[PDB]
């Protein structure tokens, strides 16, 4: 939180107000806490809800943070007994605390190369765009944007997902559709970690003959 | 709201040991740096040692590696320094300051906070009051003053008519005699037309001995 | 180890001119770990520049530092009145700090001759067995001057101490007080006590003297 | 919410008005990109919604700005606390209507829901 | 296309007063800066005064503050300058230019527009025509020319055979004689084989006196 | 009183070489308020660089300025033919502008000896009551040279004025014409009229003379 | 046609000090086309810096170049052991490259006195009609030294060849072998062969000689 | 991986012609720059010529325009150089390198790839082995060695007792005698107390002649 430095250098001011965008973004997220009449009525995202609710349990955040200390992608078995896939997508904690807080914690701080400011803007923008999506959809977005999940990330998920070999080829060749049929559920943010659940569709029935009926 | 508070003035005889404190208020010790630097009278600055809260490691200068010690109390936000085998060359003013420079790829950062300074005087002389002797004036513009010789230790205060005289006043810094006592001068430039009328009395106050003497200044009185 | 030198030792300049202060070290120092500090009489040091060319918070933009390796320069682009003080450069390596001897900044003043006076020891002081004769050079400039004692034309040395005034804020002059140390016995051995004053502001030395007993 | 008139006319327009102009610190350019970016995204939102957008984006109004409104709004204390703890819902029930743009000023009206009925027992009926 | 147009050449006697205009085209006066700088013949440049349309403030150089006045008409987009109590030291060429420096935190800006220059000659002499004398030749390459002495005021034009001779032509700048009249020379190097054949006639035109003279130069003994 | 200095007064260098021009002020000037202008003979000044290191619109990149405080320097990286001219630096403070005296740029030309000729006063000119003798030094370099008059070996001074041509655009040489003014009386008092020419390009002084005709 | 000069020609400094190498050109060169390369004995050149202030891939940050127009400076901020070598600056214009003569960098070693030896030719070589005499200066410093031959105190010239070792990696000293070539006839004409050695490490020249 | 491969060492007599190759592997020639630079023994560096695959143009230094030719085979990714009229001043080491500077408005780019170098020695002498003569010792520090005189061409190898002695070993670079043959010395410092016990034999192998001679160094009296 508290910025100690009050330097007058122009590059510092840019880092400051860019850092304030980070503090403000996090603060926003913390505040969050024909015959169709014959169809059924079910809550599709009940599965994702239950998961994000399990996250509120203490220690659950740590088991994730523990499992993801060394690597970015890891499988975690939850306290209830279900196995879910977790992944780190961006490491801002390490950049901010290891490269910025010790400098800014001091009276007079100096930044020489301006490229450092730009590199900071590059990493920080993805968080800000994720914050913007959630604030206009009350934490439930669909489809899932490249801000929420780049294709490199999404395809890394599909290959590691516990699905059949046939489904992997299917989902991979039509990723843009799965995005449209997926929900990104904001969950919690505590213990200097932010997490959000992504509900992914899995297609249990494939290649049976379909036919479409047009009437007039 | 960072503030540094040092211990009061200390006087210790040769061979003794002196402890000076540096209290931090409104700020934590464990994340800042605290260094001790002294200034001999009329000479440059000299580094002695320091403490880096970022790493919790202590650094000493090889010149004092054998006889200087640095202590950090994280619970009281207080830093102490402790020096033994005091000699007459160590008589100086001592400061605690934040010279620690934190360096990362993005840039640099540094604090600039200081205490008030603690004068430590090392000598074998005991506390003694000052002697006041008159310095009488005579061409067209005359000068007059008082000689403050043989006192110990520093400091003494010198005014003229209880602070009533400012024009032409040049009060000299004290010098340490080989006898271990201090001596200083305080003069004032005035027109010689004032030799007969206005009374000039020098006011000297030595607080460690609370000895105060008011000495009248006459031109000749012969 | 790390040795620092500064040039010049004393700099005398007028407000509004550019002051250039040099600092050279015995070996190469990292640009991030070099620093510049300022001290006025009776104050703790003030941090000016750090990391060579990086100014501290709240320091005016006219101050600028530069340098690399072994030669570093603090530049003041237009001297202000409150800049007249002592300036130390500071080296550090592996958290081992080392200070230079400092460059003092002085007022450039038109050369001025001192008003010279000499003071006999008071009769109250002779009753103590020690005699202190005083010779004053009040309000002079430049800094360089010499004071020689002569007692019945006999040169005195080692028994006199000199004190220096701070540069007075109004006349930009200095003053000095020579205190001659004699016992009352050694005092009453001679007649004439003379103080020879030599200074730049005098084309020829001006001497003020007195005999033994003149009141 | 934003003063571009003051920055552009007082810091840039006198420079650009001249034949040969110079830009020294490049940081000046970035600060301009930052201030101007909010305007460009607001303009883009209106051009795809014909001046009627819902919900109200953070581009249209930051949370710091909205609470300054809710706190200063002529509503009851309970209404204030209700809206404040669930601002993201207020966004979804609000419209941002583009109004006019003249006399060196841009203005647009924001329609906010005010909840005259609060805390009455509600119940949901499922049928099959 | 921004252009600055200054007043014509002026000649005024000592002690008189001289007025020079500076008309702006393609741009408004209230957004530009207009300054006056003069150049004595063969000497450096000297600032006199200026006008800042941004602030509507006029500046004078202290050397001429007591005897110089500058007026700006925003309605005609024209700037005038007026210097009185003229002496022979005021004889110079006068320019109007945009020296205004705009200073902001973001950067700097400046215009660079200038007039064509205004020749101003101050002297007590009256208008007088020139006299032309031939300079006749007599090692391997020979030179000949014409002397244009005793005229007033500047300028004069010199060509050779109605513009037919350009190679080797060197026309010398005028010098001011003690009489207040100008004098100058113009020469050309020609082959000694053409001394007998080709006719060399110098064409001089002095506009203030309407004196145009074509003078033949012939070799002799 | 802001005083400006420039060094050198005249600089002679060859095309394609680097020209370095200095400008020094009696006191500190704000860098934003400093400017550099270029003037060619018979032209109004042109603004090159301003605020030390900022080139004007349309000025080639070979020009570059630098400096601070009291000493400023205009550098030309590779002299072009159209760069040979006069260069003034301009300071300003509190909107009070002050010009330097200017640095002249010359072609570095191979040392060349002038071709010396002398012109007696025309017989038509003596008919007017005034005698002007002309002596010409055509195509020489460098510019610095001396011309002395002697009438029957009697040295004349104070009665001669000299004019100098600008560097011709093709040969990069200078030319000079010394016109000696005497009355008809002092002209017809002597026999031998001599024009003594000394110059860098001359190993020895060259004297051209004539009698009464 | 572009001519380059470097100063100094030979630079001798100790590790950890700042190395400043100058390169000056006869004419203006394009800043992008100027370069500095490093060559060690027996290796191809390695490109370190180009365009004055642009470092190549994998070069330590201690190297830094600067300059413009006609004056260029390659600076090594803190000399490392593998930096002691030959350094050439390279100009180019219109794809016309031109190399400087190079500045060789030497280890600064405390002055050391040479070990002087002289070796007569073996009698087996005299059976061939030719005599080669060797004079050795072993483990000395600095490089600059003089070796003069005197045959019956008569100075000999044009008949001597000298070979120089590179700076030995361990003691930082030099060694030299002067090979004097004489025929069997002229060799057996004189008695005393003297080798005159003058060098920084000698307060006075030391000569080793022998009789026939 | 990128690798540069040159042809083997060549020896050609004066006036002949020598062809040296520079083969590129793991990279195409059309995207690289290839220049030839030579190094005279113990002397400075000299540029000769180059090839710019980006432009397919060959450039030569004016010093070698009359007698140097460069050929590039794009299909084999190989560059050849061809020099005729070889003289004793051409005896040097020759390298191929990538000095090409590509320049755009955004920045610069350059390669750093080199071959291993090809030594070319020109002389009228044929390959001949050396004769080895001992340099025998006679206070506290003693020196002994072997003289390797009259051979051609480089190189020769010198060890002491087949590599058992390294301390104090100084093997000198060869010198070219006026006879056209190379000559060098190789010595080692040993204690004079060890003169009586240890046998000192220098092991020489001259590959161009395949002549190997082991010469013992003994004290003589």
């Amino acid at each position: 939180k508290e910025i100690k430095c009050n330097g007058t250098d122009a590059k510092v001011k840019l880092i400051k107000q860019e850092l304030d965008k980070y503090k403000n973004a996090v603060t926003e997220l913390q505040l969050l806490m024909f015959l169709g009449f014959l169809l059924g009525v079910g809550s599709a995202i009940a599965s994702g809800v239950a998961v994000s609710k399990v996250l509120h349990l203490e220690g659950e955040v740590n088991k994730i943070k523990s499992a993801l200390l060394s690597t970015n992608k890891a499988v975690v078995s939850l306290s209830n007994g279900v196995s879910v896939l977790t992944s780190k997508v961006l490491d801002l904690k390490n950049y901010i605390d290891k490269q910025l807080l010790p400098i800014v914690n001091k009276q007079s701080c100096s930044i020489p190369n301006i490229e450092t400011v730009i590199e900071f803007q590059q990493k920080n923008n993805r968080l800000l765009e994720i914050t913007r999506e959630f604030s206009v959809n009350a934490g439930v977005t669909t489809p899932v944007s490249t801000y929420m999940l780049t294709n490199s990330e999404l395809l890394s998920l599909i290959n590691d997902m516990p699905i059949t070999n046939d489904q992997k080829k299917l989902m991979s060749n039509n990723v843009q559709i799965v995005r449209q049929q997926s929900y990104s559920i904001m969950s919690i943010i505590k213990e200097e970690v932010l997490a959000y659940v992504v509900q992914l569709p899995l297609y249990g029935v494939i290649d049976t003959p379909c036919w479409k009926l047009h009437t007039s | 709201q960072v503030q540094l508070v040092q211990s009061g003035a200390e006087v210790k005889k040769p061979g003794a040991t002196v402890k000076v404190s540096c209290k931090i208020s409104g700020h934590t010790l464990i994340k800042l740096s605290i260094h001790w630097v002294r200034q001999a009278p009329g000479k440059g600055l000299e580094w002695m040692g320091g403490y880096e809260g970022e790493v919790d490691e202590i650094f000493y200068a090889q010149k004092f590696q054998h006889r200087l010690t640095v202590i950090a109390d994280t619970a009281t936000d207080t830093v102490y320094m402790e020096l033994g085998r005091l000699t007459s060359d160590d008589t100086a003013v001592y400061f605690c300051g934040t010279l620690g420079v934190t360096v990362t790829e993005a840039g640099l950062g540094i604090d600039d906070y200081w205490g008030q300074g603690t004068l430590v005087t090392v000598s074998s002389a005991s506390t003694k009051g000052p002697s006041v002797f008159p310095l009488a004036p005579s061409g067209g513009t005359a000068a007059l003053g008082c000689l403050v010789k043989d006192y110990f230790p520093e400091p003494v205060t010198v005014s003229w008519n209880s602070g009533a005289l400012t024009s032409g006043v040049h009060t000299f810094p004290a010098v340490l005699q080989s006898s271990g006592l201090y001596s200083l001068s305080s003069v004032v430039t005035v027109p010689s037309s004032s030799l007969g009328t206005q009374t000039y009395i020098c006011n000297v106050n030595h607080k460690p001995s609370n000895t105060k003497v008011d000495k009248k200044v006459e031109p000749k009185s012969c | 180890e790390i040795v620092l030198t500064q040039s010049p030792g004393t700099l005398s300049l007028s407000p509004g001119e550019r002051a250039t202060l040099s600092c050279r070290a015995s070996q190469i120092v990292s640009r991030n770990h070099l620093a510049w500090y300022q001290q006025k009489p009776g104050q703790a040091p003030r941090l000016l520049i750090f990391g060579a060319s990086s100014r501290a918070t709240g320091i005016p933009v006219r101050f600028s530092g530069s340098g690399s390796g072994t030669d570093f320069t603090l530049t003041i682009n237009g001297l202000a009145p409150e800049d007249f003080a002592v300036y130390y450069c500071l080296s550090s390596d592996s958290s081992i700090f080392t200070f230079g001897q400092g460059t003092k900044v002085d007022f450039k003043r038109t050369v001025a001759a001192p008003s010279v006076f000499i003071f006999p020891p008071s009769d109250e002081q002779l009753k103590s067995g020690t005699a202190s004769v005083v010779c004053l050079l009040n309000n002079f400039y430049p800094r360089e001057a010499k004071v020689q004692w002569k007692v019945d034309n006999a040169l005195q040395s080692g028994n006199s101490q000199e004190s220096v005034t701070e540069q007075d804020s109004k006349d930009s002059t200095y003053s000095l007080s020579s205190t001659l140390t004699l016992s009352k016995a050694d005092y009453e051995k001679h007649k004439v006590y003379a103080c020879e004053v030599t200074h730049q502001g005098l084309s020829s030395p001006v001497t003020k003297s007195f005999n033994r007993g003149e009141c």
